[PDB]
């Protein structure tokens, strides 16, 4: 029989997509920080938008400990533990995940948090004022007082 | 005027007692947050001081916890006696049901403290240890060799000068140590073990194998005269870890020092934090941590039991409920690190109820068949009773709490003594033995124990309040996650909380708390900063490790087996 | 002053306000509009305390503690509950428009208002309704702009408009759709724009170079280092990540560049990160490039050293004191030549000599800033030496700071002394081949070839003193001039007189000198500063040596036929025809150098050498001081096969493997001792830091914050092993987080300014005795020589006026703070910031020749005939032609020279 | 398939290296009171917790014990790369001292992770080539170089897109 896991365990950590299918990473690095153990490594890039990823993201599973800080810690709920645990491999080095190991295809566990639906930052199909909560931007030459 | 309000403990009359004793001006009054009296003693004064309080007309009568502290690089020491390096001694009054701490302030160039072992033999490992990590000389001291690192160790390493992280390793020291390992016993001079009469020519010394340990077994035939247990084998230095990790990311190393504990082990931690923040949690946080809290406490009891029922020759499935519904609750089975620095990590799922439901329902049954297997059970009660016992005053010299404190008969659990997580709002028994602490009583107090807990348990699942699993303090970490997703200065507080890490004002903080093998304390100073500056972890299983000797002087090998099976402990708990 | 705050009792200075009195007591209150350097505003109201009239007194009143004098007897409450509720309310109030931007905004961790956020406890929104939002503008290559993450503090305005008189960035709009940034979209033109990125508390001005490689501020590792890329010697704090510079933030120095940097030493570090550097010896035989490990470098180096029969060295200004000595001590005294021109020499050992013979004493950069009447003379300072302008600009708002201070106006009370001064400040008399940035403060600009500039000096050194050398044929007009500057600059209790070598001209020096000698002779409190051209100018004129053109002349002679290079290109102080030629006749060239230079095609050795980022050292300031730099990250971390070694570690190994065959990778502190023993006048570098055994109650000085990231998976695509942290031996610094950075450790060396609660760079506030005032232990770095006892003599040199001769061009210089600077200029963000290649004519010498703006001319200097577009200079004299000094083909030793064939392409 | 350094039966002494296994399990630390001979007579080594320094010539010594051939299998982060404990007392991998066959991530894994490294030790003896006898043929044993179970498990991990979600137990 299958093994059958609770859906808060935590077990292999995938890096997830936001509903419009782009990744929900923006490279803040507060997971790697919040790692205990520091197996996260990641790098800042920025696309022609203005849109923060990863250009790399690497977790060594070699020393993760599987605690979940990582996924409490992130603002967008880009990294998240999921119930998988066979992860056996033959070489360590094998162990070392990196982001075509880790981006699954979809949402994950939170199926509907975008952070750029608000943040204030503007990329390619958000604009200055398209947040939530957000009024359009006035003009500081406006007419009105 | 809150539980985790700074306060000096002037009108508690231990400090009247010894200003009328030693005058007005032989001690300093610290003002802390760690709930007891605070006195800074002068070192020469300190066993006049011991001597005064264990003669008490309540007297003190536990050595509680004895350590060093290295003050260097501690910038907030306002109202403190100038110090390089201090060892506290935090004393027990069982009767007054109050404790004290005394604190010896010691310069660099002299570190050298008065031996506390003829006040108290427990005081012998204890400072064993602070030489091996500080440095700090104890003259008087018997045997003062190191207890953690091996022998040709340089360096103490909870000086703060001393490097945390692992260093590069050596195939040579690794082929060095183990030549040492190979004629140990064609070396084997009992002198550098505090025994004595080495080869009468009839003294057998041999060495032998809840976590391995070695202990060096001196014998007349087949009678143990003397014992040194070797312990530090499984030394994972969580406590200079505390001074390298964040308020919220030494969670984990909580979980894993008495690994049988899991959230057990994190209420000290968590507790003695949200003192430092001033932090009062809700009901609701208060109810969910004793509920995980007594789950694990069956948990590891079921183990213990079991492994002694096997032991003697006289288990799983109950293990594995817990563990499916722990693993519900907080997404991991063994090491949950669940509590939070004022809440828990998620609110409880849906269907907790009926999870737990089904365990009080399915457990009585098994209660009655652990007590038929234990209780009336012949040949476990004759292997069992009589086999390295001991009274209370054994209890209360060597530090020994939990089951065999109680099965003496001195009736102090920390859940009814000195409350916390709202354990007086629920209906519980604490079990106490005869005046006899040996294998038979102590199994029987654990099982009695189990029972309690599933009454505990049970009135978690009728009345479980709905409220908040965090708390509303700034100092809640991390926010709760909604807000966190949607607002800006909780955003915020979460970016700085899980990156540079919560600020705890400069104080000190203590809190021990009933584990699953006897009393577990954590005593946290922080320095202002988002680290501990000190963290100090007093296990029960260091104590009754310490107690072999003295309780299987003159017995068998087997009695020492029984015995070492019918101690609850585990080895992470006593080197950490 | 006794001030009372909480019930208990302090000693403070009465003529402070309470928030900076408080602050430097250790006490914590949050601000956001006040800053140590630009004053008190009272704007962003979140410094609140309690104030009552007495001991007796239980009602108070809340009172702005920036905007209150810290007067004695004093009570105060700062824990008060209704003071703690209104700065919660006020960190409230900025959070309701405040974007959900913390994740992808470059101030995360390194950002004020994050802080001042969770230090008032405001964790809980209940603001329901909408953000305000505002676009952003286009600021230029070094800023971002996000002005939705402005909290209205007016810092930017204040700072780049009354601090550092930049023109083009301003507030707009009102009430709550206040506006800061540009009128429109374009650069920044101010030379200090990129202290914004510091002086904002929020994320709204970033840097966008570090931007472009974003990291957070835990993550990087950061060491105390000195900005290479002038002389002025600021103290940086360069910060690493992954084994690429990241970013250069300022490190705090109260002594010389308190807060502020320039851009070009904040932005120019990229040269730093190109891929091109040597990352390992590299040996040319024939046609092929063997790459060699370090050791068989020396054992070959050192073969072929010693089979040659004379070895020559060529320092450089580039170079640290122990890298120049180090190849003095491998060649020999004899045979050591700086690698700067004759001219360039001569000028930079006259300055030395002024400075440290002329018997005036030469003032720090921030001292700069109290004097009372300044006389730039021949010195482009803002192109040059720009921090010694934002310190010039300082010393002329200092009359509006007297005039206050006559009021019985409070120093801190920024806005009422900027009234009361109106218009009015102290002297500034400029003078250049052209305009200066310094025109708009100054009360005259003189606009001349150097020999005019240099008679105008010497004219008004003998207007003051009868006994200086007198100038003949000075127009009336220019006379009154000069009596204009005389009344002001004998009129002032503290005279300044900035020279240096970068005008191309000893007369300019000797005529400052003059200057400075005859205002010491009546009794002024007169102060000299020269401005030097490169980071170690001054350490190499005083360690000394032969000229460029003396070991050219060897290396062509024949009587040198192995010269070993050190950090010099050679291109920039001598004709590239000739140093190639040189070098292609030597039978062994071999270079030692951190960069990829065209004489690198010509050397038979390369060695790997280290920048400053990735070494030690010890770099002499223009005014003396030396300061030591430290090394930034190990290079072979990352990559293990690179072998970029310090360049005294270099010559040392050399050296050794030359006289007894076996490499010694030596210590810092021994070259150090070396250099103290060998050289007298040097003798102070031993202060400058202390050693490698200087340690904080046992332990050394982290480079990296203790909450550092990614330690067992920043290397882990290479390796899964996690490799041992690099040791090191040369300073008291670990490559690591084991180390301390308190604020209270006993040190002068602060690799980065971090407290608890205290994240952003006002963590510098609890580093300092006093906040804006020294660092607590000293400020690091030590003043070589003391002021001579007594002076120079005149010089009688006075030159005759510039005449235009035809045919003969003299060449002007033009400095440009983006692209003069070899390094910095090498850097590829420059490149945009970088003027176009413009050669300036006068109207009339343009009529002349034919040639209206834009137009190509081609002219023929050492033999090469090179093309450039015309710019019409107004400013310019005739005869003159104005070309970039350091641009790519222009060399900086083409200033004074003369220039033939100039004609229309 | 690439390795590092008359053919039936080569496959059936596999087989029967493969299809019996004799473990001697390391106590150590939590990684054992998981997952739950001597050592002449074992042939796998399973290693489950810290290797404090005090133990490392343990471990080492009863490595030693055992006969060829011989694997080991690395259990939980502890053993594979020292995990959370990186600190003074503690080495930093098994793999620093002893070569590791198997490694296992988790902390602790389950005992389920134990029998997927038993099935994957099990086809890692079932491939490789090691000397008959003592005197006849080439004395030298070949592992064999496995695709990576993160390369053969990618397309079905990549294409996860929804999971429950963690209100529920
Ligand atoms: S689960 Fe814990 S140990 Fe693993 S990557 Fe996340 S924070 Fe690090
Ligand atoms: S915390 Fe989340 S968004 Fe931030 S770097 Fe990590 S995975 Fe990416
Ligand atoms: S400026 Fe500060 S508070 Fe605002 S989004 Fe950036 S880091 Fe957050
Ligand atoms: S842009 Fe920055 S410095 Fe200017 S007012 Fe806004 S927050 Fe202050
Ligand atoms: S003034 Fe000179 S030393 Fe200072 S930051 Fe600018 S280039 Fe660097
Ligand atoms: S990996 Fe985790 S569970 Fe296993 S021994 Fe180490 S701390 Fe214990
Ligand atoms: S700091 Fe005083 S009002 Fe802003
Ligand atoms: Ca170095």
């Amino acid at each position: 029989e299958p093994v059958y896991l609770p859906p808060r365990y935590r077990g292999r950590i995938v890096l997830t997509r936001d509903p419009d299918g782009e990744e929900r990473c923006v490279a803040c690095n507060l997971c790697a920080v919040a790692c205990p153990v520091g197996c996260i490594s990641l790098q800042k890039a920025e696309t022609k938008d203005g849109r923060w990823y990863p250009e790399f993201f690497r977790i060594n599973f070699s020393r993760c400990i599987f605690c979940g800080l990582c996924e409490e810690a992130c603002p967008t709920t880009a990294i998240q533990l999921t119930p998988d645990f066979e992860m056996g491999e033959y070489k360590r080095q094998d162990l070392v995940y990196e982001k075509e190991d880790l981006l699954i295809s979809g949402p994950g566990k939170y199926p509907e948090y975008n952070f750029y639906r608000m943040a204030g930052m503007a990329i390619d199909g958000k604009d200055k004022g398209e947040a939530e909560n957000e009024a359009k931007p006035i003009d500081v030459k406006s007419l009105l007082p | 005027e809150p539980a985790w309000q700074t306060r000096d403990h002037l009108d508690d009359p231990v400090i009247g007692e010894l200003r009328n004793r030693f005058g007005p001006d032989a001690f300093t009054v610290q003002a802390t947050r760690t709930g007891v009296p605070v006195v800074w003693i002068k070192r020469e004064q300190l066993l006049e001081v011991g001597d005064f309080l264990k003669k008490l007309p309540k007297p003190y009568v536990m050595l509680f916890d004895l350590h060093g502290m290295d003050e260097r690089l501690r910038t907030h020491r306002e109202g403190l006696p100038a110090a390089d390096f201090s060892v506290f001694y935090h004393l027990i009054s069982i009767d007054r049901n109050r404790d004290i701490m005394l604190k010896v302030a010691l310069a660099e160039n002299d570190l050298h403290v008065p031996t506390f072992t003829k006040l108290f033999p427990n005081a012998n490992w204890y400072e064993r240890e602070t030489w091996d990590l500080f440095g700090i000389t104890f003259d008087g001291h018997p045997n003062l060799r190191r207890i953690m690192m091996p022998q040709t160790w340089k360096g103490h390493p909870l000086r703060k000068d001393y490097p945390a992280r692992a260093t590069e390793f050596s195939p040579f020291e690794l082929t060095k140590a183990k030549q040492d390992l190979e004629m140990e016993a064609l070396t084997f001079k009992p002198e550098e073990w505090g025994m004595k009469r080495g080869t009468n020519e009839d003294f057998m010394f041999l060495n032998l194998g809840h976590g391995a340990f070695r202990i060096v077994l001196q014998l007349d035939g087949e009678e143990i005269v003397d014992c040194v247990p070797d312990i530090g084998y499984h030394h994972r230095g969580a406590e200079k870890m505390g001074e390298r990790q964040s308020w919220h990311s030494y969670i984990p190393y909580t979980d894993r020092i008495e690994y049988l504990g899991g959230c057990v082990n994190e209420m000290p931690y968590v507790l003695a934090v949200e003192k430092l923040a001033g932090i009062t949690v809700p009901d609701r946080v208060n109810v969910i941590r004793v509920m995980l809290s007594e789950l694990f406490r069956i948990n590891s009891h079921l183990l213990y039991i079991s492994t002694f029922i096997q032991d003697v020759g006289a288990a799983f499935t109950d293990r594995q409920k817990i563990y499916d519904l722990v693993e519900a609750i907080t997404g991991f089975r063994m090491h949950p690190a669940w509590f939070r620095i004022g809440g828990v990590a998620h609110d409880l799922p849906r269907g907790w109820d009926r999870l737990l439901r089904e365990f009080l329902d399915w457990m009585p049954k098994r209660l009655a068949s652990y007590e038929k297997a234990a209780l009336q059970n012949t040949i476990l009660k004759g292997r069992s009773q009589g086999v390295a016992a001991y009274g209370a005053k054994e209890a209360l010299e060597w530090g020994t709490t939990g089951a065999g404190l109680r099965a003496t008969g001195i009736d102090f659990d920390v859940r009814k003594a000195r409350p916390y997580s709202g354990y007086e709002n629920f209906d519980f028994e604490i079990p106490v033995g005869g005046g006899v602490s040996d294998c038979y009583t102590r199994v029987m107090l654990k099982v009695e124990e189990l029972r309690q807990s599933l009454r505990i348990l049970e009135q978690c699942l009728n009345n479980m309040p709905e409220g908040p699993f965090k708390a509303d303090h700034p100092l809640t970490t991390p926010p709760p996650k909604e807000r966190t997703l949607q607002h800006i200065e909780t955003l915020i507080t979460h970016f700085l909380q899980v990156s540079w890490g919560p600020v705890m004002p400069a104080n000190e903080s203590f809190q021990m708390i009933e584990a699953t093998k006897g009393i577990n304390s954590y005593y946290l100073t922080s320095d202002g900063s988002t680290m501990s500056y000190r963290t100090r972890v007093r296990t029960p299983s260091f104590a009754h490790l310490q107690q072999i000797p003295a309780a299987i002087r003159g017995s068998l090998v087997s009695d020492l087996i029984v015995y070492l099976g019918s101690i609850d402990f585990v080895m992470s708990d006593v080197d950490r | 002053a006794t001030i009372h705050v909480d019930g208990k009792e302090y000693e403070v200075n009465g003529a402070d306000n309470l928030l900076e009195a408080c602050l430097s007591l250790g006490l914590d209150i949050p601000y956001f509009c006040w800053h140590p350097a630009l004053g008190s505003v009272g704007a962003c109201r979140q410094c609140a305390v309690k104030q009552y009239q007495n001991a007796e007194d239980t009602r108070g009143r809340l009172v702005m503690s920036c905007m209150t004098p810290a007067s004695d007897g004093t009570f105060i409450s700062i824990d008060d509950e209704e003071a703690k509720q209104f700065r919660e309310s006020v960190v409230e109030w900025l959070m309701t428009n405040h974007p959900h931007d913390c994740p992808v905004c470059e101030e995360g961790g390194n950002c004020h208002l994050q802080d001042m956020t969770v230090m008032t406890g405001h964790s809980f929104r209940r603001y329901r309704f909408t953000k305000r939002t505002h676009r952003n503008q286009d600021l230029g290559p070094f800023i971002s702009h996000e002005m939705n993450r402005c909290i209205a503090c007016y810092r930017c305005v204040r700072y780049y408009k009354d601090y550092a008189d930049g023109t083009d960035l301003g507030v707009y709009g009102a009430h709550d759709n206040v506006y800061f940034g540009r009128p429109e979209d374009g650069t920044l033109e101010s030379e200090f724009s990129g202290n914004l990125v510091e002086i904002c508390p929020t994320g709204v001005f970033t840097d966008k170079t570090h931007s472009e490689r974003y990291n957070r501020k835990w993550d990087m590792q950061f060491a105390p280092s000195i900005c290479q890329q002038c002389s002025i010697g600021c103290n940086i704090s360069p910060g690493e990540r992954y084994g690429e510079l990241r970013r250069i933030e300022n490190r705090y120095n109260g002594t010389v560049n308190h807060y502020f940097l320039c851009d070009r030493g904040r932005f120019g570090y990229g040269y730093v990160n190109l891929k091109d550097r040597p990352r390992q010896p590299v040996q040319r035989r024939g046609d092929d490039f063997i790459t060699l490990n370090a050791e068989q470098a020396m054992q070959g180096a050192a073969d072929i050293l010693r089979q040659s029969k004379k070895v020559i060295g060529i320092g450089s200004p580039r170079a640290s004191v122990e890298s120049n000595f180090a190849l003095r001590e491998l060649v020999g005294e004899e045979n050591f030549y700086t690698g700067i021109a004759h001219g360039e020499q001569e000028r930079l050992q006259l300055a030395l000599k002024v400075l440290r013979e002329g018997g005036i004493y030469t003032p720090a950069l921030r001292e700069i800033e109290s004097y009372d009447a300044v006389l730039v003379l021949g010195e482009d300072v803002t192109q040059t030496g720009a921090r010694v302008a934002l310190a010039v600009r300082q010393a002329v708002k200092g009359k509006a700071r007297e005039m206050a201070a006559a009021q019985k106006v409070a120093d801190w009370q920024i806005a009422a002394i900027l009234n009361i001064g109106q218009r009015a400040k102290h002297p500034l008399f400029v003078t250049n081949v052209d305009d200066t940035r310094l025109d708009d403060i100054a009360a005259w600009t003189y606009r001349a070839p150097v020999e005019d500039q240099a008679r105008l000096g010497f004219a008004i050194a003998h207007a003051l003193d009868n006994s200086a050398p007198a100038v003949d044929g000075i127009e009336p007009e220019l006379q009154s001039k000069i009596d204009v500057i005389v009344q002001a600059l004998a009129g002032a209790k503290k005279p300044l007189i900035i020279s240096g070598t970068n005008a191309g001209s000893l007369e300019v020096i000797q005529a400052a000198a003059n200057v400075a000698k005859a205002l010491k002779g009546r009794g002024a409190d007169v102060g000299i500063t020269m401005i030097a051209r490169s980071v170690n100018s001054m350490g190499l004129g005083i360690m000394g040596g032969g000229s460029l053109e003396e070991a050219l002349t060897e290396l062509e002679t024949g009587r040198a036929d192995a010269v070993v290079v050190l950090e010099n290109d050679l291109h920039r102080h001598a004709s590239a025809i000739r140093v190639n030629a040189a070098l292609a006749k030597a039978p062994l060239v071999m270079v030692v150098d951190h960069q990829r230079t065209a004489i690198m095609e010509n050397a038979h050795l390369v060695l790997s050498a280290a920048s400053f980022a990735e070494s030690d050292g010890t770099v002499i300031n223009n005014e003396g001081r030396a300061q030591r730099f430290f090394q930034v990250y190990d290079p072979a971390y990352y990559d293990s096969k690179t072998v970029m070694l310090e360049s005294w570690r270099w010559l040392h190994s050399l050296h050794s493997t030359l006289l007894s065959r076996e490499v010694d990778w030596t210590q810092l502190d021994h070259v150090i001792d070396a250099v103290v023993a060998k050289i007298p006048e040097l003798a102070g570098i031993k202060d400058a830091a202390p050693d490698a055994t200087f340690r904080i109650r046992g332990q050394k000085l982290a480079r990296e914050p203790h909450r550092y990231s990614g330690r067992t998976a920043m290397r882990a695509n290479i390796s899964v092993h996690e490799p041992r942290q690099p040791q090191d031996i040369d300073t008291m610094f670990t490559f690591s987080m084991e180390g301390n950075n308190q604020p209270t450790a006993h040190r002068s060396q602060v690799p980065f300014a971090w407290a608890p609660g205290w994240n952003s760079p006002q963590a510098w506030n609890k580093f300092q005795d006093e906040v804006g005032g020294k660092l607590r232990f000293g400020d690091p770095g030590v003043r070589l020589f003391e002021t001579s006892e007594n002076g120079l003599d005149y010089f009688t040199s006075v030159p005759a006026r510039f005449q235009p001769q035809d045919g003969k061009w003299r060449i002007a210089p033009y400095y440009h703070l983006f692209g003069s600077d070899e390094l910095s200029q090498r850097a590829p963000v420059f490149q945009s910031r970088m003027p176009q290649p413009y050669i300036k004519l006068n109207p009339a010498d343009a009529a002349k020749l034919g040639v209206n703006a834009g137009t190509r001319v081609s002219f023929s200097y050492d033999g090469n005939t090179v093309t450039l577009p015309v710019e019409i200079a107004e400013g310019l004299t005739a005869g003159q032609v104005g070309l970039p000094m350091g641009m790519s083909g222009i060399a900086p030793v083409l200033a004074g020279a003369h220039l033939e064939d100039l004609k229309e392409a | 398939m690439d390795y590092t350094l008359m053919g039936k039966l080569n496959d059936m002494v596999n087989w029967g290296r493969k299809n019996s296994i004799w473990p001697y399990n390391f106590g150590l630390s939590c990684c054992y009171v998981e997952m739950v001979a001597s050592p002449r007579q074992a042939d796998l080594m399973v290693v489950a917790g810290t290797c404090f320094t005090k133990m490392a010539p343990v471990i080492q010594r009863l490595y030693d014990q055992m006969l060829e051939p011989k694997w080991v299998i690395s259990m939980g982060a502890c053993a594979n790369s020292g995990g959370m404990y990186d600190i003074y007392s503690v080495v930093q991998g098994v793999d620093k001292f002893i070569p590791v066959d198997v490694y296992i991530p988790g902390c602790p894994p389950r005992p389920e992770a134990y029998m997927q490294a038993l099935m994957l030790l099990q086809e890692s003896i079932g491939k490789e080539r090691r000397p008959l006898s003592w005197v006849v043929g080439d004395q030298g044993v070949y592992r064999a170089n496995m695709q990576s179970e993160r390369e053969r498990k990618r397309g079905e991990r990549i294409a996860v897109t929804n999971l429950r979600t963690p209100d529920e137990i």
